[PDB]
DNA sequence: CGTCGGTGAGTCACCGAC
DNA sequence: GTCGGTGACTCACCGACG
């Protein structure tokens, strides 16, 4: 019947549309999984850099201020 | 009644679903939450660094004029 | 207006863990 | 061998919109 077609193919449509907002929230979090473990890495590797910075900077201030 | 454990399975399933749903939603806000924090402090490095290697250069180019 | 798509929630089928 | 976790199908609901 065309009460029964029309139902199955208002399933279908649903069915998809259930299957896109499914997988975009999957995405969304595999996404910021990897965007947290990238940041995690540069933010050390930054800090490291700060770090050989703040002592370089420490004893060009120790001589200059030997002059 | 037999199928009554059928009934008792339906409601443990639900509160289970609840729960999976619930630990996803828990889950996108703590990583969008570390992500911005992470960000944030991304930034200040980045800025710490760039003051502090102009002040290298500025140190070494005083200390090259005496 | 009337139908559509996006989303929350209930359900089923399935699987892995203890 | 039972239980909970989860992917997927489904229905209810609502706002979008031609
Ligand atoms: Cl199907
Ligand atoms: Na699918
Ligand atoms: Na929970």
């Amino acid at each position: 019947s065309q009460e029964r077609i029309k139902a199955e193919r208002k399933r279908l449509r649903n069915r998809i549309a259930a299957s896109k907002c499914r997988k975009r929230k999957l995405e969304r979090i595999s996404r910021l999984e990897e965007k947290v473990k990238t940041l995690k890495s540069q933010n050390t590797e930054l800090a490291s850099t700060a770090s050989l910075l703040r002592e370089q900077v420490a004893q060009l201030k120790q001589k200059v201020l030997s002059h | 009644e037999e199928e009554e454990k059928r009934r008792v399975r339906r409601e443990r399933n639900k509160l289970a679903a609840a729960k999976c749903r619930n630990r996803r939603r828990e889950l996108t806000d703590r990583l969008q939450a570390e992500t911005d924090q992470l960000e944030e402090e991304k930034a200040e490095l980045e800025s710490e660094i760039a003051e502090l290697q102009k002040e290298k250069e500025r140190l070494e180019f005083v200390l090259v004029a005496h």
